[PDB]
Parts: structure tokens; sequence; C-alpha cells
């Protein structure tokens, strides 16, 4: 319920995250913007599936696949778990 | 002993007078001399019969 | 290599056969044991521990590896049978003056530097 | 003349190539390799599986009467897929000349046991299962020889701790022996001895 | 004939080594590093696998320094990367690789210290 | 010259002595603690500075091959003096 | 040692002792080294 | 092309102006040498490399010629062994008999080379040569009748440090090389002379008569004492840390360290937390136990929680402890997580780590063509940088310039000003510094994260991020070439931000915290006046020096020595460190510490062995279990326009380093302050002789 952090893990040069590093080139400004102390933590991974991870109250968190997400399938994943829906 | 301070130990006097016995006598007695790879077996007529090393 | 050299046993089943008859050999010496060694442990105790030692081995699933146990364990037979130990050797099968060693970490923590 | 320095023996070094190729040419089936070192001993490099034959033919052949098993030992070399080195050392006495044949072994697979050629071979064997855990196949007896009565592991195994794993005492409690996690009041101190300058140019290897 | 076994080797049931030193080991696979005092590169040539330090305490008598780590002093040597790696997964240790450092080639020129307009000119000789 | 700590045990020459607190006091109860009286530092500045009329001078402990190993010292620095550092001896060239 | 004495040193023992082993007088083995680690020394003035 | 040449016949495949000991190294074969270093110069003097080309008459320096077409080196040729045994004999002949006595001993470059290459037997029948000692610091022992005159000293002086007060004096078999004067040779890396002095006549004064080289265990592991992540090796023997020695690693270290890295780890034997400390009825701390010290901690963590939890983090933890205590201090909802340096939170913040990563590594200074550098003292704060910066500039006429205070840097840079106003107007383009990064082809820019620390970090950051995306505009877009650039100075400060922790203890100034955990700091940021009035505060540490003196529960930890840790250094490098000796008394490592503690307050953390918490650091930060990879993503796109966002106005006040002498370089963290090596080395250059 009460969000405490996020965190984007995204490989660099393997294809299934060619989605989720377009939603940092071109959205990310946005979405941090929008949430100035909320903080969003990018990272890289080597081999295994990009992910979202979602810190909450009292250390409960989150993890959601982003393997073969587009830039559209990225936002409203995130905007699913700003919301809580 | 063989006359070769690379293998055997030089003298006392030598050791004590010669910088480069004094340098072969440090690396004889801390490391040793490095023996070529290469496996053999010798064997000697020892009074209990034949007595070997490989 | 593919093609390995087979002790004996070819695959897995006669490799489990193996392992019951050698189970069979030393559960039916155990008495013996007691008796001529003189130990003060239960004949129970004895088949409860060679049935410990044949379980700590139940994960292999090589049949030369097993045939190698198999081996092992009916030279450490013919050692008992044969009176070639002592009662010091069947009793260190027990480790009987250990101390028991913690296995919690909090345990582990407080003692020492052990992982 | 060198007094420091060893002399050749030309005749020896050629007498023994010429029999080594002999022995080669007599038995392709199993000679792998064949070399003579330059102080004048002859090696065999040869399967595993041929054992019994190679050292049948070299104790029975009248141009190789190698009457007598010198000495049968292993060398580990974990490096390698097949660590363990089956030495063999004969002498025969009619010819005054000695042989040795070189087998590999890992630790699964069973050397096929030669008592039936050497008598020697019985303990010979039984010492080389019971220091490397080779397991010989035909052997009469083959059980441990050197190590304690339920000794684990096998001592002269390169990966094996110099101290072990266990030490014995007298426990007053229980009246008898134990065996108890080795603890040493002075651990052995290991010291790095190899100089970093090569010695030897005659034995450099390819940087690869 | 001759059987097949279409699985991992393991031997840790026949080494004979404690279940604590077989499991809460890790080795460490690596080329050691050259000796910084000495210019000779002779000893960087093979691959090293060492254990994990263990605890080293004082003797309360003639204040030696004691252990109980049987594989303290143990050191194996490897011709390559992969035999080690091999040797370490049979055994059943935890292991740790790390790659070979060799020197990058560099360029030299005893000219470049009388360079006419570059900095590499030497002060002295 | 010995030294006695505040507990009463001799120093060795190498400044060892048990604490108050320490336990391993008890192991010389009953007993004696294996002092060597001779120090060779308080030996060795008893000793005196030899005075040579040369720039290098050459020690090796005296005796000949039952001495330590010949060195030389170098005998320009004015204000100290030059110490075989096999025997500890000090030389020294005549200043003034 | 009537006809040829050995040379005199500073420091070789006047009187000879035997075995004293078994006496209050036998040798007792030690460290001859100092403490490696110093502890740290909290002070003696609290802070509050 | 390449051009073949032969080494005792065999065929090697050679770059034009390659020299015969390169080509015979190529082919595997290692030619004695003395005077020859591969990161130095060619000085071509020993003469100890003389080989034999084989229709040459004259042999040739094997360390200077270089090679022609055609050319068959005979390297263990008549010739050659006649000149490596002449030349050992001259050396010999003239060296004095002081192995038993010598530090160098059993790792001898001429005892090696003597029993490799030299003869086994004297002809020297007259006096040998004695040379006065001299006395260049309390670091350097020199024992000068044993130099060979080889000038690997004077070479490395002049050319790595930027120091030009070695040389010879005198001329023929007289000549002694020295300073002439009575000058201490003090710099930050003068322990390198140490290392590549090949006899015993530069040798270590803290490590001397302490130990010989075939006792030493060496432990391979990093450094801690600055940001750099200098890959090091601890030598110790029974159980005792003995020496630390420099290990190669190109593309950080470089077979050098500094003299802090080198000289500080005698501080682990003094002032050191070896066992639990509560404070009894009169105030005053007193050993416990493990189990009384943790009880009474986990009760103050099950009474208080939110906000009112706060763990200051110090400069020589580790990823594994910080990790540990991010999740527990997260088992209780509090999150006042801070550490004791200051980073700007405006915009990216720590979201992007190329944000507060050093961009282009230190390898990549070599390929730059202009670099600025910005409210830092590399000299100090990262001397290993700061020697890639003068060996750039050496190498390739690297045009460096500093923005502010004239610091003693090694080599001639650009001075410019010493206020962020040259700052603003290089962004805007008066500056002609403005043109010069316009033409570069490869700029770089190096803000110093010890100016982050001033009131107008903010401002300062996004100053300098304008100034690179004016270089990124005008220049060319393409390339993998990264310009903008944050050197840190702390080694846990890159892997506290990659797990997330807020940069200062502005955090905890804000809202005061019921319960502080200081981990390891001791940078004094935070104090009970700060604090609320009974505070509760638990000091994990190694050394008592601040935390230990103003903390209620007092929690002995390992060092970088005793621990198995990881540490990211400051362009983003993972690395572990191994285990040399174990930590002393009842001290314990850090994780594990927390870990307990977590257990025994009921919030147990689902790790519980070293592989299990590096796995947490994988879900946390995979950067941080990749350890020897350093490429990463560039967001400098997205920093830059989160920073145009929000804007202050810069302070009209200085660029002044914290570090502005050898002496504030000496004296910067716990291990330091505590090692009587880094005293001596204050006092010596402070009050001189
Ligand atoms: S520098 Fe080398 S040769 Fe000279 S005294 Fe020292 S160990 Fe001996
Ligand atoms: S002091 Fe050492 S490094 Fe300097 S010239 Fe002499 S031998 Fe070479
Ligand atoms: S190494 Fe070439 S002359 Fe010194
Ligand atoms: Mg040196
Ligand atoms: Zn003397």
């Amino acid at each position: 319920l009460g969000l405490r952090e996020i965190r984007i893990h995204l490989c660099q040069r393997s294809p299934g995250s060619q989605g989720v590093r377009d939603f940092i080139e071109k959205r990310y400004v946005e979405l941090k913007k929008a949430n100035p102390d909320l903080p969003i933590l990018i990272r890289e991974c080597s081999d295994v599936q990009p992910k979202l991870w979602a810190r909450y109250a009292f250390g409960q968190e989150k993890n959601v696949s982003l393997n073969n997400f587009s830039a559209d399938q990225v936002t409203r994943t995130l905007e699913n778990v700003l919301s809580g829906k | 002993k063989v006359d070769d301070a690379k293998v055997s130990p030089p003298k006392r006097a030598e050791m004590k007078t010669s910088m480069e016995s004094l340098i072969h006598h440090f690396k004889l007695y801390t490391e040793g001399y490095q023996v070529p790879p290469g496996a053999t077996y010798t064997a000697i007529e020892a009074p209990k019969g034949e007595f070997g090393v490989y | 290599g593919t093609s390995v050299k087979p002790i004996f046993s070819r695959d897995m089943n006669e490799a489990k056969r193996r392992v019951r008859e050698l189970y069979r050999a030393w559960y039916r010496e155990v008495p013996n044991t007691v008796h001529l060694f003189q130990l003060d442990i239960s004949v129970k105790q004895g088949r409860d521990k060679v049935r410990e030692m044949f379980m700590k081995n139940a994960h292999v699933t090589d049949p030369r590896v097993v045939d190698l146990l198999v081996i092992k364990g009916k030279m450490e037979l013919e050692e008992t049978i044969n009176v070639w130990k002592q009662r010091t050797h069947i009793m260190r099968f027990f480790h009987e003056t250990e101390a028991p060693r913690p296995t919690d970490f909090l345990s582990k923590f407080y003692v020492g530097h052990d992982p | 003349t060198r007094p420091t320095i060893r002399p050749r023996n030309d005749v020896v070094h050629k007498q023994l190539s010429a029999f080594g190729q002999y022995v080669a040419e007599i038995l392709p089936k199993y000679v792998q390799q064949v070399q003579v070192s330059c102080f004048n001993e002859l090696e065999i490099f040869i399967h595993p599986d041929g054992v019994i034959p190679v050292l049948t033919f070299l104790r029975d052949h009248t141009n190789a009467q190698f009457k007598s098993l010198a000495d049968l030992t292993a060398v580990d070399v974990p490096t390698r897929q097949n660590r363990f080195e089956i030495v063999y050392n004969l002498l025969s006495l009619r010819f005054n000349s000695r042989i040795r044949v070189k087998t590999y072994t890992d630790e699964l697979t069973p050397i096929e046991s030669s008592v039936t050629v050497y008598k020697a071979a019985n303990w010979y064997e039984r010492e080389i299962w019971d220091m490397f855990g080779v397991f010989f196949a035909n052997h009469p007896d083959l059980r441990r020889i050197l190590t304690d009565y339920g000794f684990e592991g096998h001592p002269f195994r390169k990966d094996f701790p110099l101290s072990g794993y266990v030490e014995l005492r007298y426990d007053d409690e229980v009246k008898r022996v134990v065996a108890e996690p080795v603890e040493l009041a002075q651990e052995f101190r290991k010291f790095d001895l190899n100089s970093p300058w090569e010695a030897f140019p005659a034995y450099r290897q390819p940087p690869e | 004939q001759l059987i097949a076994v279409d699985e991992k080797l393991d031997i840790t049931t026949l080494t004979g080594v404690p279940e604590e030193h077989i499991k809460t080991r890790k080795v460490r696979i690596f080329v050691p590093a050259r000796n910084n005092m000495q210019s000779g590169v002779n000893n960087t040539k093979k691959w090293k696998m060492e254990f994990d330090t263990r605890e080293r305490w004082e003797n309360p008598l003639m204040g030696w320094s004691s252990t109980a780590d049987p594989l303290s002093n143990l050191v194996l040597t490897f011709s390559t990367k992969e035999d080690a790696v091999a040797f370490a997964e049979k055994n059943g240790w935890s292991f740790d690789v790390e790659e070979r450092k060799v020197p990058k080639p560099k360029s030299k020129s005893y000219g470049a210290n009388f360079s006419w307009n570059k900095r590499t000119r030497v002060s002295t000789k | 010259g010995v030294r006695t700590s505040p507990t009463g045990e001799k120093v060795t020459h190498t400044g060892q002595a048990y604490d108050d607190g320490d336990y391993r006091r008890v192991r010389f109860s009953d007993r004696q603690k294996e002092v060597n009286e001779n120090f060779a530092i308080d030996l060795i500045a008893e000793q005196p500075v030899s005075e040579v009329g040369s720039r290098v001078i050459s020690c090796d402990g005296g005796g000949g091959a039952l001495g330590h190993p010949r060195v030389y010292i170098n005998l320009d620095k004015e204000t100290k003096t030059g110490t075989c550092g096999y025997c500890g001896l000090q030389f020294r060239q005549p200043h003034h | 040692p009537t006809t040829k004495p050995p040379t005199a040193r500073k420091y070789i023992w006047t009187n000879h002792k035997f075995n004293v082993s078994g006496t209050p007088q036998q040798y007792v083995p030690y460290s001859t080294t100092r403490k490696k680690i110093q502890e740290w020394v909290p002070p003696s003035t609290p802070y509050k | 092309n390449l051009i073949e040449v032969f080494v005792d016949g065999q065929s090697v495949m050679v770059e034009p102006g390659t020299t015969v000991l390169q080509a015979c190294e190529k082919v595997g074969m290692q030619i004695p040498r003395f005077c020859y270093h591969e990161r130095l110069s060619v000085a071509g003097n020993c003469r100890m490399c003389l080989v034999e080309i084989e229709k040459a008459p004259k042999v040739v320096a094997a360390c200077a010629m270089p090679v022609m077409k055609g050319w068959n080196i005979l390297t263990n040729s008549e010739k050659s062994k006649k000149a490596r045994e002449g030349v050992m004999e001259f050396l010999l002949a003239n060296h004095p008999l002081d192995c038993p006595i010598c530090d160098q001993g059993g790792e001898c470059d001429l005892q090696d080379q003597s029993m490799m290459f030299g003869s086994d037997r004297s002809r020297f029948l007259e006096g040998k040569r004695a040379v006065e000692d001299k006395n260049i610091g309390p670091l350097v022992k020199t024992i000068m009748t044993r130099c060979i005159q080889c000038t690997r000293c004077i070479r490395f002086a002049s050319e790595i440090a930027g120091v030009d007060d070695l040389g010879t004096t005198g001329r023929g078999n007289d000549m002694q090389v020295g300073t002439y004067i009575e000058k201490m040779f003090m710099s930050e890396l003068s322990g390198n002379i140490i290392d590549i002095c090949p006899v015993g006549a530069l040798t270590s004064k803290p490590y001397a008569f302490t130990a010989r080289p075939w006792e030493t265990r060496k432990t391979e592991s990093i450094d801690v004492m600055d940001a750099v992540g200098s890959n090091i090796v601890v030598s110790t023997r029974t159980g005792e840390v003995m020496r630390i020695l420099p290990r190669m690693h190109e593309d950080i270290n470089e077979e050098w360290i500094s003299d802090k890295t080198r000289f500080a780890y005698d501080g682990l034997k003094r002032q050191r937390l070896t066992q639990p400390m509560i404070r009894n009825e009169k105030g005053l701390l007193t050993y416990t136990t493990w189990e009384d010290a943790l009880s009474r901690v986990a009760g103050m963590l099950q009474s208080f929680q939110g906000n009112d939890v706060a763990a200051i983090a110090g400069g020589l933890v580790d990823a594994e402890a910080l990790v540990a205590l991010k999740d527990l201090l997260n088992r209780v909802d509090s999150d006042s997580l801070c550490t004791e340096e200051v980073f700007p939170t405006a915009g990216a913040g720590t979201d992007l780590r190329s944000n507060y990563l050093l961009n282009t590594t230190i390898a990549g200074v070599e390929e730059a063509d202009v670099i600025l550098l910005v409210g830092t003292n590399p000299r100090f704060e990262a001397p290993l940088f700061n020697a890639r910066i003068r060996k750039s500039w050496l190498h390739n006429d690297l045009k460096v310039a500093l923005i502010g205070s004239p610091v003693d840097l090694t080599y001639r840079y650009d001075h410019l000003g010493d206020s962020p106003k040259i700052l603003q107007d290089i962004a805007s383009g008066n500056h002609p510094f403005s043109q010069i990064l316009k033409e570069a082809k490869k700029p770089m820019v190096v803000l110093g994260s010890s100016a982050l620390q001033r009131s107008d970090g903010t401002a300062i950051l996004a100053a300098v991020s304008n100034i690179a995306q004016n270089i990124r505009l005008s220049s060319g877009v393409t390339g993998d070439w990264k310009v903008m650039n944050i050197l840190h100075r702390i080694a846990s400060q890159v892997a506290a931000l990659d797990l997330g922790y807020k940069p200062g203890v502005e955090a905890i100034r804000k809202n005061p915290p019921k319960v502080l955990f200081l981990l390891g700091a001791d940078g004094g940021c935070i104090t009970r006046q700060d604090l609320p009035k009974d505070c509760f505060i638990i000091y994990q540490g190694h050394h008592g020096d601040v935390g230990a003196p103003m903390a209620d529960v007092i929690l002995p930890g390992a060092a970088y020595t005793e621990k198995s840790a990881t540490y990211v250094n400051t362009e983003g490098r993972a690395q572990q460190t191994k285990v040399a000796v174990t930590p002393p008394g009842l001290a314990r490592e850090d994780w594990k510490i927390i870990r307990a503690l977590s257990e025994i307050a009921g919030m147990t953390l689902p790790y519980d062995t070293l592989d299990q918490v590096r796995s947490r650091l994988e879900e946390v930060s995979p950067n941080l279990v990749r350890y020897d990879d350093v490429e990463g993503a560039n967001y400098f796109q997205q920093a830059n326009e989160l920073s145009k966002l929000v804007n202050q106005q810069l302070l009209a006040d200085p660029l002044v380093p914290p570090q502005l002498t050898i002496k504030d370089f000496y004296m910067t963290d716990s291990i330091s302050r505590a090692s009587q090596t880094m005293a001596k080395c204050v006092k010596a250059v402070t009050e001189g002789i």
C-alpha cells in the first residue's frame, strides 16, 4: 500500500530489454519529474530477464518480469505499481 | 664434494670472504638447488637387498 | 569418455542389488560384533548406525561410485569379522567423545568465525 | 675432461633405443609412446588395458626376460584428466637391463591386476590402492596395507592434506583411544621457495 | 559392452573429506600475481587452486600460531583453468575463478628520451 | 641489567613480562622464570669505539673464519660512528 | 683443563649447574614476544 | 605491417620498433635485466641484457635495440652467457656481503640472476667499495653500499612522481645515487622505489628485519584507503599482517600503490575494538558478551520504529554490511539511512549510476585529449588517478586544466581562477577554454566529490553538467566517449550509492533519530549535540576513534584484511577483498553481526551465508556482483535534463580542496589516524629533517 522505492534492472545489450531501454530513453525524465521524492534505482543485468522491484513499507518487495516488454507496456506496468491496482 | 657452488655449499671461508659464495650459500640453504624435470629409478645393493628410489 | 569402463554391475539395478547384499551382510554381523568386541552398545544401536552409514550415501547416482562404495564396505566388514579392528575403531564409528557441534547461525556466530 | 659433469653412454643409449623400437614394432596395439632419457633409462607409455599382455611379453619373451618386478607405484597429477599414473619398473637379469612401463587411470577406472605375471604385484597393488584409491580388478586380496584400520581417504593424493583430518588420543572417560578432528598446537608453515627466474632454458614450454 | 553415465562426475563420497570441509569451502582458482619485489615472471605460468583462510590463534604455551583447518596449506597446481575447474567440480568444493592478467604490450623507444619537441625528453641519465 | 616489573617478574632482554591480570603467570609458581642476566645491548654499549685513519674499514668480527662475513664500513660522516651491523662494532675516523 | 685452561669470557658462568629438572629451579617455557594487538582504552570521563 | 624476426630460429611477427627483449618476451623468453623496467624509460646501463645476433660480431643491449627484418636472436648462446657472467661478476665484485642482514634476502634479483646466469666463484682479490648511507625520510631506509647504480629510482622519481630530487653525483666508481643534500624524498608514491629497487639498497623501514619472503603467505585482496580500489597483496605470517605489496592491474593500479595504502597496515594493530562493550550505572564503557549487547540493541530496536531510526555509513564499509543494515532498518519501516558524504540529490540524484560514476575509466584517461579538473586535488584524493593523468600528460601532451586552488600537482597545468564563476563562464562560452574544449577531440570533465560537500554542490554539479552538454552539442554526438565524470574519495561511497543510501546526513539533521547506528562512522558529521537527549547509539566498527567514544553500545567488527568484502571504486568497478587474517578477540564480520542482531530482534534476515548475502546484493544491484566488469550505460541526457529544472546560485567562495598538503594526505581516515608510521610521516613533513 505504501510504496517506498522502485528499481528497474535492464540488460544493456540483450534485445529483451529494447522496450525497457526505450522507457528510460524518452519516458524516465517525465516519470521522475512526476515523482521527485521517489527513489527509482536503475541498474543493469548480465543474462537474467529485466526486472521491476517495488519495495513497500516494512521491507515488503515484489518483482515483475519486464522481458520482451515495449515502451507502452513498461509505462503501464509502472503506472500500475504507482497507482496500487 | 662436487666443485659446483650452485649444487653443493662452498666452504665457510669462501662464504665469509666471497660475494658469490655467500649468495650461493644463502640460496642453497634457503631455497636449494633446482633439479631438472625428469624421473629416475636408481637402485643399489644395500645390505638387505636391492634398495631403490624412484 | 562416453563409453566409460564399468567396474561391474553395469547399470544401477545390479548396483542396488549389491548394495542390498552388503546391507544384509552387515545386518547379520552386528550381534557378532557386539558379542566379540564386548561393546556396551545395544544391537539396535549397531543396526541403526549401519543404517545411517548406508543412508549418508543414498544420493549417489553413479554405478561406478556405488560399486566402489560397496567394495569399501565389504573391506570394512571383513576388517570387523576377522577382529582385525579393536573396540577403538568400532567406537570411532560413534564419535562418542565429541562435544555437540552447534548448527544454528546464532550459536555459530557466538562460538567463533566458523561459517 | 669435465670433472663435474656426468659422462654420457652412447652405447647404452643406442641399445635402449633399438630395444624400444623393437617392442613398439612387436606390440603396436598398446604401445603409445617410447622414450629414452639422457641418463639411459627406457620408458614405454602404453594403453591401460594392455598391462597384462605387455608385462607378460616383457617377462616371457626370449629377447626380453624381465623376470624381476623391481617396483610398482603411482604418481598423482591432478591437472590431467586421468590423474593417476601407474609405473612398473622391471629388471632383466639375463640381459642386465631395466625397463619402465607407464599407464594411466582415474578414480573410477579399474586397472587389471598383474599378480599373474609377478607375485610382488600383490602387495605393490595393495599399497597403490591404499595410498591413491586405484582399484585393481582381479586382486586375490585387495585391502588397506599401511593406513590405520578404518582410515578414510587415500593419503598420497595431492589433494589430501599433510596432517590429514583426524588425530588420535587416549580419552580417560571412555577408557580407550579416540579419534578427533585434527588440531595442531603449531601450524605447519608453508614456504614459497620457487625463484621467479627460469632455471633451465632446455625445458622451456611454448607460451600458448 | 561399455556403459554410459550421462551425469556429472562426483567423487566426494570417495575422497573421504569431512562434510564440513566439502560443503563450507570455497577455493580460489587463479594465476598468482607476480611478486612485485622481483622482475621475474616464471612464477606466473601455472594456475593455482587454494582454499579460503580460516582462524589462527595464539598457543597459550610458547605463543605459537595454532590452527584447526586441515586444508590451510593445501595448494594445487593446474596447467589450465579448465583443468582446475574440472578438478574442483568433481571434488565438490565451491570455486571462484579469476582470469589470468597478462601485461599489455608496450611501445618502448630509447630515442624518445631526446625528443626535440615532446615532453618525453629526460632531464637526467 | 635485569629489571623487575611492578608484579615482581623479571623482564627479559626483549621486554617480555606478563601483565598483572594475566593468568599465565601461574606457570612460574613454585618454579622459576628462565631469564638470561647478560644483555647484549648493554655489553655492546660497554665496548668502546675504535679509531682508524682511513675512510673505509673492514670488519669480520675477529678470528678470521670464526667471525662473521667481512664487510666494509665507510667512515665519511663525522657526526656519527660507522657501525658494523653483524657484530655491532663502532669505528670512527680521528677528528680534531 | 689444568694443562690447557680454556679462554675466559665475561659472560661464561662462574658456577656450573647440573640438571635442575624436578626442582623449583627447573626451566619453564614462555613466550618472549610482546602483545601484537593493542586494545582500545575507553575514556574514563562519561559523555553525558 | 609486422616484420618477421627469429628467436633461436623460431619465427616471430613483431611490430617495427619492437626491442630484442620484447621479441624474446613475445616468444616466451625473459631476458635477464636490472635497469630495465617496462613502466619506466629505457636506460641500458647495467648491460645485463646483452644478447647475440646470429651474424653480428657484437652483442646488443636487448632492452634498447630495435629489431630489424630477419634478425636471429641467440638468447642462450655462448657469447650471451659469457656476457651475462661478466656483468654479474662485476656487479658482485663490488657488491657487499650483506645477504643475511639484508631485507631483500630471498627475493633479490641480484641473488636470483646470479644463481641462474652468473658464475659461482669470485676472482676479486681486492678490497670492496663502501658508500655513505643517506636519509630520505621515515619510509625508505637506505643502505647505499648495496646500490648497483641502475638508476631505477631516479627514473621512477622524475617520470612517474614528477619529483626530480634524486640523481647521481660524481662520476666513475665513486658515483653515488641520492639527493646530495639532506632532503627527504617525501611523496605519496615513494614506496614504489622500494618495490623496484632490484637490490636491498632501498628497503621498507617499518618492515625492516621483521620477516623473510619465503615465510610470508600472499593473500590477494584490494585497497580501501581511497576510492581508486587498488589491487594489493597482503603478506602475512602466522596470522599477522606483515606487509602490503602492489598487485598488477593495468586498468586500475598499474603496479603502483600510494604510501597510505602501503604503510598504514600498522594502524590495524592499535586502538582496535576486540570485545562488545556497554555502559554500566556510572556511564563508563565496560566489556560484556555478544548476547547482552545484542539483547540491549534488539530491545531498543523493538521499542522504536519509523524515521526515529538512523544509520550513518563511514568510509570503510562493505556492500554486504551496507545491504544488511539497510534491510534491517527497512524491517522496522525506518529509513534514516545515510552516508557521511554529500552528493546532490536534486534531479536524477542517485537514480542513474552514470551520474556519480567516473564515466570514463581510469585507463580511459590515456585516450583523452583535454582534461578539466574542478574542485579537486587528485594528487592526494586519488594518487593513482593523478599518476595516470601524469602518464597521459607525459606521453600524449595532455592539456590538463585545473579550476580553483593552485595545488602542487606533479605536472604543468593551466590554472583557471579559484571560483565557480569561471565554471559558469566556460559553460556560457565567454572563456577561451570553452573554445579549447569545443575544438578538443576527446574532452573530459572531472568534478571532485570534495567540492560537492559545499553548500552549493548541486549548483556546481549543474554547471559542470552544462559544460559537458555544451561540449557534446558542438562536437559530434556519435561515439562511445564519455565526458562528464565524478572523482570519489571514499571507498564505500559508490557501493552505498548503488545500494540506495541517501548521501549526506541531512536526513538525520532534518529528523533527529531516537536510535542511531554508526557503521564505521568516524567522520564526526553527527554528534550528540545534534542528536536529542537520551538518544541510543550503537557503533559497529573496528577502531575506536569518535563513534566508539560517543556511543552507548560498541560492536567490534572486521577490517578489510580480516573480512571477505565487496568494495566499488570511483569508476564503478566492483571488487572483492579476501580474508588475510581473522578479526581479533571477539570481533566478528559486519554482515554476520547485523544478521545476528536481526535474528535476536525477531526480524530475521533471509540470508545466512556469504553466498546468500551476495545474492541479496545481486537482487538490489547486479553490478555489485559483476566484479571485474566496469562498462555501463550512459544516461547523461536524462541527468542533464533533470539537473536543468531546478537551479540555485553558486557561492562567492573559492574552491579549496580539503587536502592541500602531504600531511593532509597522510592523515585521512581511521586506520591512518591509528597508524604510527603515518604519524611519523606527518611529523617529518611538518617539522622537517
Ligand atoms: S641486495 Fe641482494 S645480493 Fe645484495 S646483500 Fe641484499 S640479498 Fe645480498
Ligand atoms: S638505489 Fe636501487 S633503484 Fe636506485 S639506482 Fe641503486 S639499485 Fe637502482
Ligand atoms: S636491462 Fe638492458 S642494459 Fe640493463
Ligand atoms: Mg628493494
Ligand atoms: Zn663486525
